[PDB]
């Protein structure tokens, strides 16, 4: 009972044409494409009540749509533009059944104006202050992830193999490294906190992980820096006496 | 069904307080109404639906909304805010009963809960690691919800918003904000100075 959308993040270029897949394994009759934008909520672009059939939503302009198969429902942007940058959300419903819409996870698109200036993040970890242990019996690590564009990171903390829920806080939204630059690089902070003892142990491994979601294999460049693909950049850490 | 408004797109309530999110609709025909929640790293989910079976609808994660035809409103409430409840919330309306024909959504409402910081002692610490990058960062932690962290005066110093961590087993929650530069002439006596509390360890 599930609805995937082929890509979860995408970087595309002002002008470049863009395909977004959407696919369901429920033999469902109606599928929809919305975009979600901050302030505007969900806005329906296009829909389909059966195979081959398209119909326009409230905002179909410079969007086009395909339904060759019952499983599928592709969105097409023709010339991609900067305000077609957004979060694209696929949904499917059955006509018989009483069970309503089933959403996908999303695909986040970023359109960028005459150039790819996409760099992974560098990721420094930092270790807790002497004073904090003593004063508060607690111990806060800080992870900064820095120097990335566009805003496509997913920052996780890891302790001794398994990931960690608790004592964590990542910035809801990042901040611009230079509020001058139009397409300015970005940066994000997170904190993991723990008890003094837990930190005072070199049997405790502390890794801060960030996943960039950047360029793909069939993307075109070769300038003098690495291919900024969808890698994981970690920093790691080790407790102290 | 053709419409929905969600008056008040941001809302901030202290944990324990009433949550109340608004939703009115305009409808040429008998409307079926819906409520979606979107927790941070997640797709939409259904809190509750109105299919004309009864007027006061009970939902999930503690929520409730009364359909009033009188005034064309399906407002959403929970009488006691949990921290868990911080999300964008979405009203929607359809023409057919289970959600089968298209849905028109509202612009949405981002609910913010403010933690009850029981024993605050504000402090500003300094952390270092020179392994990834020679850099220094200053942690303004353990301060309390009244206080807010104002943005930098200096261009080349980086200060982020506040943020609440919560350590399950120790019933403990704490605010925290992060500040940094590469600049040699920056220290954590410089860093957070703007409307910071007047009694913090150094």
């Amino acid at each position: 009972v599930k609805v995937t959308q082929s890509s979860r993040y995408l970087v595309k270029r002002t002008g470049e044409k863009v395909f977004l897949e959407c696919v369901q394994d429920m033999d469902h009759e109606n599928m929809f494409w919305y975009r979600q934008d901050p302030g505007l909520g969900l806005r329906l672009i296009y829909f389909s009540y059966d195979v081959k059939m398209k119909e326009k939503g409230d905002i179909p302009e410079g969007y086009s749509v395909s339904r060759e198969k019952k499983e599928r429902f592709s969105l097409i942007l023709e010339s991609a533009s900067t305000n077609q940058t957004s979060m694209y959300l696929c949904a499917s419903s059955s006509t018989g059944l009483p069970y309503g819409y089933t959403f996908g996870s999303g695909t986040r698109l970023t359109v960028v104006e005459d150039l790819n200036k996409v760099f992974p993040p560098e990721v420094a970890v930092f270790e807790p202050s002497e004073a904090e242990i003593s004063h508060t019996q607690k111990a806060t690590l800080v992870c900064l992830a820095t120097g990335f564009f566009p805003d496509h990171v997913e920052l996780s903390w890891w302790v001794n193999g398994k990931e960690v829920h608790s004592g964590v806080c990542t910035d809801p939204q990042p901040l611009k490294e230079q509020p001058a630059l139009n397409d300015s690089r970005y940066s994000l902070s997170s904190r993991l906190r723990v008890s003094a003892t837990f930190w005072q142990n070199p049997r405790n491994h502390f890794r801060c992980q960030v996943q960039f979601y950047g360029l793909s294999e069939n993307d075109e460049w070769t300038q003098d820096r690495a291919k900024p693909v969808t890698q994981i950049v970690s920093a790691e850490a080790w407790g102290r006496a | 069904m053709q419409s929905v408004t969600q008056l008040g797109s941001h809302v901030s309530v202290s944990e324990g307080a009433l949550v109340l999110l608004r939703c009115n609709y305009s409808s040429s025909v008998p409307p079926y109404l819906f409520w979606y929640v979107q927790y941070p790293n997640q797709g939409l989910q259904l809190l509750l639906k109105y299919t004309s079976a009864a007027t006061l609808v009970k939902g999930i994660n503690g929520f409730e909304a009364e359909f009033k035809k009188s005034e064309t409103s399906f407002h959403l409430t929970k009488p006691s805010a949990h921290m868990s409840d911080a999300a964008e919330y979405f009203c929607a309306v359809s023409e057919s009963p289970f959600g089968n024909e298209k849905l028109t959504f509202g612009t949405g409402t981002r609910l913010t809960i403010i933690p009850n910081i029981q024993n605050p002692d504000p402090a500003v610490y300094q952390l270092r690691d020179s392994k990834s990058s020679d850099k220094s960062v200053c942690l303004f932690t353990d301060f309390d919800s009244q206080t807010n962290v104002s943005q930098s005066k200096d261009s080349d110093v980086y200060i982020t918003d506040k943020c609440v961590l919560d350590m399950r087993s120790m019933d403990f929650k704490s605010n925290s904000a992060v500040a940094w530069s590469n600049k040699s002439d920056f220290a954590c006596a410089n860093a957070f100075n703007n409307s910071i509390i007047p009694e913090d360890t150094f």
